[PDB]
């Protein structure tokens, strides 16, 4: 409290955690249900990623 | 000026530009219409096109 301090950790934190890589897509063929739920992200992401009318396949860009 | 003895015929082609008339029937075609879609193509040193 004392001084305030030249930087802010809370934007240094911000602008970085925009800059970390997208994480990997795993696939889990052991489980039915982990399987499946990963199948629907599996299609859930090939509309997001080249359907034009969003902006999302812009973003994933 | 003294005519060699043989003639000659002579053959043009000539364009012309001009206005036109389209007429189309009722219902004469089927239009199937898919959803379009997006794909990226490069990405040089400055942009990104798709």
């Amino acid at each position: 409290m004392k001084v305030q301090g030249s930087v802010d950790r809370r934007r240094l934190q911000r602008r970085i955690a925009g800059l970390l890589p997208p994480p990997a897509r795993r696939l889990n063929i052991s489980r039915g249900s982990e399987f499946t739920r990963d199948v629907r992200g599996l299609v859930e992401e090939h509309a997001q990623a080249s359907s034009l009318s969003a902006a999302a396949v812009w973003r994933a860009g | 000026k003294i005519h060699p003895g043989v003639a000659m015929t002579v053959v043009r082609t000539d364009e012309i530009l001009s206005e036109n008339i389209l007429f189309s029937s009722r219902a004469s075609t089927s239009m199937f219409i898919g959803t379009p879609n997006v794909s990226r193509r490069e990405a040089r040193v400055d942009a990104v096109t798709f």
